[PDB]
């Protein structure tokens, strides 16, 4: 049957996982204890075991996981730990400490993989800017390369914000770890935090925010994702499909992901919640989960994942009517731009919670020239910082050479020609 | 995972020390016998970052306690959590130092050092992964300065891959304490600009600054001085010992602290301070911490901040509170106030939160700034020191130990190359 | 039909034997006054494979138990199952063996001997149709690698057409327990390759990984491991004591593991070995069970299996299982890793099975390994033997008892052309 594997690496990698497994033990009726196929594996007991893999190389997040209330549920293995963090430094994790510790998450997805009898591949979370999710992760994806090849590997990544961060060294690592899984990773869906706290100052109506609920927010778009591998539906998706459909070409391959509604309980009862409007609402610039305006560039390639009560015909029609809007401009030579996926099951309310039930929920994968600009804000960033040669004697003193930001350079150069390019 | 080893040195070093190990056993719910009597899982998950596990529940500070003489140590011993240190962990000479660095760094100190050094290898030895070693000194007398210094250039001689910070006590530039001061200050600085990964600047007028200012309090004593700059301490390595949403790390801090590898000094500062008599008064709100911390006046230093340009400003927060809001709160400052913060450098401000806030406050925060304005205060040493050096006064007492003049020079030389280094980001 | 004699020699010899007895006596359904409460009739059928039947439903080991010095003897014999022991199956002497090879099989051995031989005669006596004999020792002290060797040759001459194996405690390459262990361990092995049939080789570096890595124990004590000893042992004569599809034998094994006479010491291990934090997580497939058993991790050796090829590997399994599943699994492993096995030999492995599973689980299996990795070891106590022997170092304790310069010469060239001959296959 159709089985996928999940990996989970760094903080805040390991936050999201948690949420994710939170919300999938929701949906699928499993007690924190572990009393589906796809996602837990069942052993002789009546007991349900996730079946991913967590790695941090700070043994803090892990440690608390480990103590928390889903700790009969993961293996103690799964859970896998390091001594000390990478610490903002992708030459930490890419070279020197993450060496030490990935022969055995290697190990243990090849023990996983053997367990399954139809892997459609990998789902991975990390972050572009944090020292083990920039190296460690980078490090892993070229070792599943060598390994499977033709398996699926999915990446949700934390892109950095423009006009807000949480460490000087970030433009660095996210260069670094955009030149090395540049050959690897078949997709890397996008989230930006600052999109995120705008959405919820604009639609939830609340201005309090915290990490928990941007990680519920994550969890809640991974889910619709991978909804239709466990669900009946008209036009159910695979994981290996979202490949085909959104990289145009092997370098552009960074599509950003938005949900709708976003909504509280107190104008979910004044709003209607049709399948057109929800069409709507994803298609809208400030709703988007990143800081970009799709109106400074041009759709390829997108992906649409209607989730609980949808007439397909209503699906057709707001496409058409999308189409139609002068905006929301589209490249010349992908017409056919759209790809739908519908499934029955609807959403799934977690208790303590942002958001209220719904009717039907979408989820919006895209593929944009608008993360073209932000790229080039990235670069110009880490032409700033890398100009007086800061902070490089950390990288180069534990593995880095001079030349290879260069190199980076030159490649990020040579992706945002491509991005022109496709433009035209 | 994760051990720190601790060394106090000197009168100012163990003094500081002893109310750091006071605060720090609060915080874990230790009591001055080494029993644990604390509500919370929390505090016993990673307790061995500072303390050692003994027979019968007992738990040992993994602090060395160094001095040339036995006074200050003896007082240590007689306080209220003296009986909690290891007595084989103070490590102590018979004659003084009389606050002359060259008897701390090569002729008294030097008889002792190898015994101290002894001490740290088996505690280091004890260590299932040791992060590194923090230092409490005074940097212008003799003993923390010459001796602290020469122990600094001993462990990272022998742990080169190791953390070494220091929490340095510094001269303040309206009423100096001793006459010798610049003398030793340049001597111990010397060193420390190549044999320290990160130095936190603690000047003790900007503490009396803050007490009198900020605190309303009449009649501060050294013990209260020192309380505040444990606190400080303590939040440095918060992100070790607790949870968090953003889990720091010394070693995070030094990255994204340190640009370039010798401009490594940081002005520390603590939030909230809030007089007694207005407590009710003030709302505790994210935001109102930011601008404390912000604060010229709520700094720990020597310096006027807006004489100058942040490089980079690490800000750990503790309690329960909004990463939206404490990023807003960052942004904001950059975009309104630019020119202060150094242009080169995108995202001037980083941010750590630890879930556990420090006893009676729901919210608090430690502020690390690396700002160009440090450079007056080594400029203004270099001056006084010249004035010296140039009549040769005070000189035969550390010629008489075996100094030359070629080694004041260099001292100057390294002096007014950091100043350089300095003026150029500024 | 088919009686086995056990025979155990020395300290670690009665230790691991006492464990052993203990589980055999469970699994019999034994209790340690030799009365039977068991729930199956198949429990005593072949009850008599290990134990001999007295008046009053007495069941008492066929165990001779040896020792040159009292003490560990009157441990066991204090011990749980001691009491189930035949009072007149002890056999000791008075003074020590000093760790000395040639105190066991020459002087003080040399007098014990003939007393143990009439015990074991009487013992045969009593067996309709006696299998062979049972060996526990170690290699490297003087009781157990000098006398018990010493009994090995003397019963072969007298049986010589039955079957003889050992399980044989080695060195470990890192941290070795005795000084002489490289001179004993020579002798002992150099009369081992000319007669036993089979040797198992348990190494107790492997078994404490085994307990640190796999099992995640904390604190293994010397009776945990030998659990583990007891339980490889039982696995290899179930198929004596118990039905099942494949009913293996000890000769069966033999044959099936041994291509040329020399070449007969074996890599024991047993799965499931899992934590007892991580028991629910695991699923308890025959699949996984097979992954365990070919695991590395999971010998009881000092070896790199990865470092050399199996000439063949016998799998003993124990519990309800699908015989397609079993086979498949095989052609599974030879086939994706034919590297890791010797090309002249196809199908290099064989499969036995027993319907009845130890006690606490539904399967389990027991891997027995004819690697030309074994070689390692060998070469090691070669290189250290050596070593001492060009100074004739510690070797007047042995010259003393009468020993010459020759055997020892004789020793080094049988090991090395044990080692030549695996390195053919290799
Ligand atoms: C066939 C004889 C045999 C030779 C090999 C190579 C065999 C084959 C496979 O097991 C049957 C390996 C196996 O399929 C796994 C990959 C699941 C795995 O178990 O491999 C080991 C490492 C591997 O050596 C590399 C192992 O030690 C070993 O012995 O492997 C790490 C482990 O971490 C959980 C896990 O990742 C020696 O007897
Ligand atoms: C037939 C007449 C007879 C002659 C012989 C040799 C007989 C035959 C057998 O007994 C019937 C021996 C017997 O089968 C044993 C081996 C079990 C055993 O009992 O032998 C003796 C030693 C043996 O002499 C060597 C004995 O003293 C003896 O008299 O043996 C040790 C004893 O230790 C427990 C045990 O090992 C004299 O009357
Ligand atoms: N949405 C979300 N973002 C997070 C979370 N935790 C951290 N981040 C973001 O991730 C980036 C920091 O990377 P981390 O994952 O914390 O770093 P790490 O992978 O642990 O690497 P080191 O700590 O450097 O070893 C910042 O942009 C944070 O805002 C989380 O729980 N949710
Ligand atoms: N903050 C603080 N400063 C101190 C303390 N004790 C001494 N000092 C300062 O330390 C410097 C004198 O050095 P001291 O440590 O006493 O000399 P040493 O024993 O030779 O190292 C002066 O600047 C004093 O003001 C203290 O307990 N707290
Ligand atoms: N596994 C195991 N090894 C043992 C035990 N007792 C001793 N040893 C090992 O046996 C060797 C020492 O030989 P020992 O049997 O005590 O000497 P002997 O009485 O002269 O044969 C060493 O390698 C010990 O580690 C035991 O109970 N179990
Ligand atoms: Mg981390």
């Amino acid at each position: 049957m159709r089985e996928c594997i999940s990996i989970h690496v760094g903080q805040a990698g390991v936050q999201i996982g948690n949420a994710c497994w939170e919300l999938y033990c929701l949906e699928h009726g499993i007690q924190p204890d572990g009393q589906f196929n796809t996602f837990f594996s069942e052993t002789g007991a009546g007991k349900h075991v996730p079946r991913a893999v967590f790695v941090d190389l700070e043994p803090t997040v892990i440690d608390e996981v480990r103590t928390g209330t889903y700790r009969q549920l993961f293996h103690p293995e799964q859970l896998i730990t390091g001594k000390e963090d990478a610490a903002n430094n992708y030459a930490r994790g890419h070279y020197t400490i993450g060496k030490e510790i990935i022969d055995l998450v290697l190990d243990r997805i090849r023990k996983l993989a053997d367990q399954c009898t139809g892997l459609q591949g990998f789902l991975v979370f990390h972050s572009f800017g944090g020292g083990t999710g920039s190296g460690f992760t980078s490090l892993l994806m070229e070792r599943l390369s060598v390994d499977y090849g033709k398996k699926s590997k999915l990446e949700f990544s934390i892109y950095p914000a423009p006009q807000v961060s949480t460490a000087v060294v970030e433009p660095y690592n996210s260069i670094l770890t955009t030149h090395t899984t540049l050959e690897h990773s078949d997709c890397a869906f996008m989230v930006d935090n600052e999109a995120i706290y705008d959405i919820c100052r604009r639609n939830l109506d609340i201005e309090r925010p915290t990490y928990t609920n941007l990680n519920r927010l994550i969890s809640q778009i991974v889910s619709s994702i991978t909804a239709s591998l466990r669900f009946d539906g008209a036009l159910n998706v695979d994981l290996t499909e979202f490949q085909t459909n959104l990289v145009p070409y092997p370098r552009i391959h960074f599509p950003l992901a938005t949900y709708a509604p976003v909504i509280s309980a107190e104008k979910a009862y004044h709003e209607q919640l049709s399948v057109a409007e929800i069409t709507n609402a994803c298609f809208e610039p400030a709703n988007q989960m990143v800081k970009c305006d799709p109106r400074h560039g041009k759709y390829m390639a997108c992906c649409l994942l209607y989730r609980g009560d949808v007439v397909p015909k209503d699906v057709n029609a707001a496409i058409a009517t999308i189409k139609t809007k002068r905006t929301i401009q589209f490249v010349d030579w992908c017409p056919t731009g759209f790809k739908v996926g519908i499934n029955y099951q609807p959403p799934t309310v977690v208790p303590g919670g942002d958001l209220a039930k719904v009717q039907r929920a979408v989820c919006m994968l895209s593929n944009t020239t608008a993360i073209a600009e932000a790229w080039a804000r990235l670069d110009h960033k880490f032409d700033l910082m890398y100009a007086k040669r800061a902070f490089v004697h950390w990288y180069v003193g534990e593995g880095m050479e001079e030349g290879e930001f260069s190199e980076a350079r030159e490649d990020m150069a040579a992706l945002e020609k491509d991005y022109e390019e496709v433009g035209v | 995972m994760r051990e720190i080893v601790h060394i106090q040195a000197g009168q100012c070093g163990n003094q500081i020390g002893a109310k750091f190990w006071e605060v720090i056993s609060d915080e874990h719910g230790i009591d001055p016998t080494g029993s644990y009597h604390g509500d919370s899982d929390l505090q016993l998950e990673r307790i061995n970052v500072y303390y050692n596990e003994a027979a019968g529940n007992k738990y040992v500070p993994r602090a060395i306690l160094v001095d040339l003489e036995p006074g200050t140590m003896d007082s240590v011993r007689s306080g209220p959590f003296g009986q909690i240190f290891r007595p084989d962990n103070f490590v102590f000479g018979q004659s003084g130092a009389g606050n002359n660095w060259a008897k701390g760094h090569y002729t008294e100190g030097a008889e002792l050092v190898d015994s101290v050094l002894d001490v740290v290898r088996k505690e280091s030895e004890s260590c299932d992964c040791l992060q590194g070693f923090q230092l409490t000194h005074s940097l212008g007398g003799g003993t923390g300065s010459g001796m602290g210094t020469l122990l600094i250039s001993k462990i990272r001689e022998e742990y080169p891959d190791r953390i070494m910070n220091t929490f340095s006590v510094v001269p303040s530039p309206k009423v100096s304490d001793t006459v010798v001061e610049p003398y030793n200050a340049t001597l111990s600085v010397h060193q420390l600009v190549e044999n320290t990964d990160e130095t936190y600047c603690i000047d003790n007028e900007a503490l009396y600054d803050i007490c009198f200012r900020t605190l309303k309090l009449t009649t501060p004593t050294y013990g209260d001085l020192n309380h505040l700059v444990s606190a400080t301490m303590s939040g440095v390595t918060t992100c070790l010992r607790f949870p968090g949403q953003l889990n720091a790390d010394l070693r995070k801090l030094a990255v994204n602290m340190v640009p370039f590898p010798r401009l490594h000094f940081f002005m520390p500062g603590f939030a909230p301070l809030t007089s007694r008599g207005s407590q009710q008064y003030r709302a505790l709100t994210v935001p109102e911490l930011t601008q404390q911390m912000f604060d010229a006046k709520n700094m720990m230093a020597a310096c006027d901040p807006r004489h100058g340009r942040y490089l980079t400003v690490a800000a750990v927060f503790r309690g329960r509170m909004s990463m939206k809001e404490v990023d807003e709160q960052m942004l904001n400052v950059q975009n309104k106030n630019s020119s202060y913060f150094v242009e080169w450098i995108p995202n001037n401000v980083k941010t750590a939160v630890c879930d556990i806030p420090p006893r009676g406050l729901k919210m608090s925060a430690t502020f690390i700034g690396n700002s160009t304005a440090i450079q007056e205060l080594f400029k203004r040493i270099s001056e006084q020191f010249t004035a010296m050096f140039r009549r040769k006064a005070f000189l035969h007492w550390y010629t008489g130990e075996g100094m030359d003049e070629m080694e004041f020079t260099e001292a100057e030389s390294n002096m007014n190359d950091l100043v350089s280094e300095y003026q150029q980001y500024q």
